[PDB]
């Protein structure tokens, strides 16, 4: 229950989210597949 | 067979053709694009120079030899003197760019060596004098001539690549969009970078976005012969240039 | 439940997941099952403990000020006498917090403050007194207090809180940034000039927080230290970066020592265990 | 200096002057010429300012007189302007004196930063406002007078204020 | 959501929103789009912070 | 009552407001527009600077006094040094423009006089030396400073307004788009001119389109007092600027 | 939830209202329109 109507007052509520490491691990135009040559 | 090692980039009225290249990188997985109505806050019809600006520009090459420490360029500063882009930069009060950054370095099968090419946003630099000293404008905005980490100074930023230029270690610089150039495998590296900032649009003169580092990790050597000298050439283009607000030409 | 590994038997294929090229700048999501024989097993882990929210959303000391309760002396500025004190808002004063925030380029969050005061009487006291402490926000353009009790402290429009020594204040402050996120770094200047401050300091116009003992002098000099803690809430961050290896010298600046110690422990031989 | 009285609200225009500057000022809602206007007074109670401003000028000279004036806004990062040739490159309007005695110039939001400070702060400078003689002031033959304009300011519907603070208008 | 500005292109009309008379004592609700070319954009603001209740309360 | 005497022109980020004006002219009845696919012959994606260029520029005013002969400006030459437009002119190999040309001249009810404002395409000029002498580049491309017909020369074009500058009589110059400024009635004249040429696009540096003549027909007088001096100000904007081909900045 | 039955005790509840600047910006008998002459 929220007791204040000013949203900053809200406790640190939130959900866990699925991770998306592709933004940092596979930022490539052409999709690389495991097992395929990296250098074609 | 459409090999991944061969690419052509066509942008504006200029092209790049490579035969020995690694897959290009799209920084953070996001292709560059125009400002949406939702994001926009500046109430002016924007200007879109299109292909008059969004073309490749080539910066003066530099020699990579044994003992070289590496080089640093700032964007958009590096292009401030080039083409209509450079002129627009001083007439428009604010703007936003994405880039295609292409680094070239030729060699034969008898050469060894490795460059690390990294694009670092907001690369705030440490001063050579340390303490409370700030780096002066004159030394963070050199234009086409990048900051040669091999050159001595006392008023410029610190030049020791181990700590980049800000106290972090180079080993962890790989968190940023990056690509390597191994002379034995590839002679090019290509990174596409979307506009990254806390605001829709910003000054293109008092503030840099992107800092392009090219730091040799493994010195150039050869199986035989005297110390080799290999030129390194950098070619950069704006992607979706969008500008706003007209003023008299800014004076720096 | 998410599996950590799946059963995998010996392979003899032309497909080679163990061989790639880091040249591309990509890190492929390979698994132990791509190298050795494995057995099916669960993770029993959700990763909730490593969320950005937990990393940054813990209270940390940000700043400590010292104010005193003494009979005012007419020969010195009240601020110099520590009758009141002004803390320019920042999170960069204490490294334990700064270091975490430094790991992201852009950070957005709401704040929670906690203010704790403790008194001390390092003198020939006859008794102790529980003082009331006032803390006041002074955003840019607001008047700065000059005397320990001038009109500024009326707090007509400036958010403020009163609390006693031994007690604490707690309140929330919503994201106050001008931009969509707070910048941790700024590769630029306040304007196009040869001589001007460089770096994130030019964006720090958060204002100041003023502290005061609201009681009158009481014969003896009482020292009060006020510790301000900060916790971020509803935290978002963009563009991760490498953590700093070298010691910090000053606020905002990324400067480091002229001859820094290489922060890598060394050994005698590349093969020494 | 030396303008004690209501003279501070009168902008002089003179005959036979062309290409010269009528007035100019640095566009602050804090400590500039706008300090004491209602926007000034309201903005001094807030930290963050955003949105568009409206300037307006009214001519109070002879009905038989005429002039064209250039009113211009120079975006952040620029200097001056010192010449009309510079001012004309910014956002501007050319004002014809006639039956309708008032011109309205809406100064667009041009900042690359979502909010600017009400207090003077280099990082969020709003740039400059200036006015130049597009032609010249012309009065009936054989007359010589100084005529005046009155300047006005108000907010555009798109005007935002955030984070309240105390003003610096109180001295006790 | 309330718009701050709407797209507006160059005009060449007999309608002149930039020219009025303060003599009347009225302040007309003109916009940037009545002076310069503009681009559609949202306010992202409700003005709740400036309510009389917060000013005095 | 939306009187025809009152007009507002909004173009780019600039405006013009008039209270005493005659109906604007659209030369030859055709509003300016972009090149169609049917007309186009140049195989390059074009550049459209839009509102970064298509805004009003004001040229230095000139004094109109008794004895004045009139003045002449060339387009696009007059704008070659102004704003991004002026810069684009030297980077683009070819282009096309339309214009809005606005001429201002203030006076009171006690003044008399009349200016004739005419826009003449391809106004090939006669040389002061006659014979086989051509007018040099330097004297047909003065930029913001127009050709003052009141100034003496021997290398420039002929300056006698009776014959314009080419042997035709001024009386028949009214065949061209034109408008008069009678000080007793109106203080402005406005002419909108579409791109007029034999080719889709053309050089913006070696060739002028339009020649703007402002020639007093009736001298400025006044009911009383000494010889009057009235400034004349000219404001010009590109309408649908379209450019093609990128080259290094042209050097003149 | 209100805990007191004396209305002054109520917290500073309220809604935001649409602004009506016409009371201060266009207090005229005869309606003026943007683009129309102010002085007819
Ligand atoms: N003040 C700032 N402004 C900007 C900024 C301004 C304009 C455009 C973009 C960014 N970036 C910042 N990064 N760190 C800042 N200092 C800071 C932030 C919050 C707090 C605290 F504690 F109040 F939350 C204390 C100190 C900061």
């Amino acid at each position: 229950i929220n007791y204040y109507k000013d949203a900053a007052s809200s406790s640190s509520a939130g959900q866990s989210f699925s991770m998306d490491p592709s933004k940092f691990t596979e930022p490539v135009k052409d999709i690389m597949l495991k097992g395929a040559p990296a250098l074609n | 067979g459409y090999s991944d090692r061969v690419e052509q980039i066509t942008l504006g009225n200029s092209t790049i053709t490579t035969q020995e290249a690694a897959n290009s990188i799209v920084a953070y997985g996001e292709w560059p694009s125009f400002l949406s109505d939702v994001d926009a806050s500046d109430v002016n019809k924007t200007t879109k120079p299109d292909t008059s600006a969004c073309r490749f520009y080539t910066l003066d090459s530099k020699m990579w030899t044994q003992g070289s420490k590496g080089w640093c360029w700032k964007l958009p500063d590096a292009l401030k003197d080039m083409g209509i882009f450079g002129q627009n930069m001083f007439f428009h009060s604010q703007g936003r760019t994405g880039y295609t950054i292409h680094v070239q370095c030729n060699a034969t099968k008898f050469h060894s060596g490795c460059l690390l090419v990294v694009v670092i946003p907001e690369h705030q630099l440490a001063s050579a004098e340390g303490g409370n000293v700030s780096v002066l404008y004159d030394k963070t905005h050199p234009g086409e001539k990048g900051i040669d980490l091999s050159e001595a100074d006392s008023t410029g930023p610190m030049k020791d690549p181990l700590y980049m230029m800000d106290g972090t270690l180079i080993g962890n610089s790989l968190i940023f969009p990056h690509q390597f150039i191994n002379l034995r495998t590839n002679n090019t590296a290509t990174i596409v970078v979307p506009y990254i900032n806390s605001v829709p649009m910003d000054s293109m003169t008092r503030h840099n976005n992107l800092s392009l580092m090219v730091i040799p990790i493994v010195d150039i050597t050869a199986t035989s012969g005297t110390t080799p000298s290999i030129p390194v050439t950098i070619t950069i283009a704006p992607m979706f240039l969008e500008l706003s607000g007209i003023r008299s030409k800014a004076v720096i | 439940q998410t599996l950590a590994s799946i059963k995998s038997d010996s392979k003899h294929t032309q497909k080679v997941p163990s061989l790639t090229a880091n040249e591309t700048g990509a890190t492929l999501p390979t698994t132990p099952s791509d190298s050795v024989e494995t057995r099916t097993t669960l993770m029993h882990y959700t990763g909730s403990e490593t969320t950005l929210e937990n990393f940054l959303g813990r209270a940390a000391c940000v700043h400590v000020v010292e104010i005193v309760n003494k009979r005012p002396t007419d020969t010195e500025e009240h601020r110099m006498q520590l009758l009141f004190n002004n803390w320019k808002i920042n999170l960069s004063s204490l490294v334990q917090l700064r270091r975490k925030l430094e790991m992201f380029t852009y950070v957005r969050f709401d704040s929670e403050y906690t203010i704790i005061a403790t008194s001390s009487q390092p003198n020939e006291a006859k008794f102790s007194s529980n003082l009331t402490i006032q803390a006041m926000f002074i955003p840019p353009g607001a008047p700065n207090p000059k005397k320990w009790d001038d009109y500024t402290w009326q707090s007509a429009t400036n958010p403020s809180v009163f609390f006693n020594v031994g007690k604490s204040a707690r309140f929330s402050v919503p994201y106050l940034g001008i931009a969509s996120a707070y910048n941790c770094f700024y590769d630029g200047y306040s304007h196009d000039n040869s001589t001007t401050p460089y770096g994130i300091n030019v964006l720090n116009h958060m204002g100041s927080m003023a502290f005061r003992v609201v009681n009158e002098h009481d014969n003896h000099t009482t020292h009060v230290k006020v510790r301000v803690y900060h916790r971020a809430k509803h935290i978002r961050a963009w563009v991760p970066r490498a953590p700093r290896a070298l010691e910090y010298l000053h606020i905002g600046r990324t400067n480091y020592k002229q001859s820094p110690q290489n922060p890598i422990k060394t050994r005698k031989t590349i093969s020494t265990y | 200096t030396n303008t004690t009285g209501l003279g501070m609200y009168r902008i002089p225009l003179v005959q036979n002057m062309q290409g010269e500057q009528v007035f100019g000022f640095r566009l602050y809602l804090g400590d500039g010429v706008l300090k004491t206007t209602l926007l000034g007074e309201l903005c001094q109670y807030f930290t963050h300012w955003a949105g568009s401003l409206r300037l307006s000028f009214m001519y109070t000279g002879p009905a038989l007189s005429s002039a064209k004036l250039l009113i211009a806004y120079t975006p952040p990062g620029a200097q001056g302007p010192t010449k009309r040739k510079e001012a004309m490159l910014g956002t501007h309007v050319v004002w014809d004196i006639g039956l309708q005695s008032t011109v309205v110039l809406n100064i667009p939001w041009t900042s690359g930063v979502q909010y600017r400070y009400t207090d003077p702060d280099t990082y969020t400078s709003a740039g400059f406002v200036s006015c130049w003689y597009q032609t010249s002031l012309v009065l009936p033959p054989q007359t010589q007078q100084t005529v005046y304009m009155l300047g006005f300011i108000s907010a555009c519907p798109d005007f935002k204020l955030r984070l309240m603070k105390d003003t610096q208008s109180i001295h006790q």
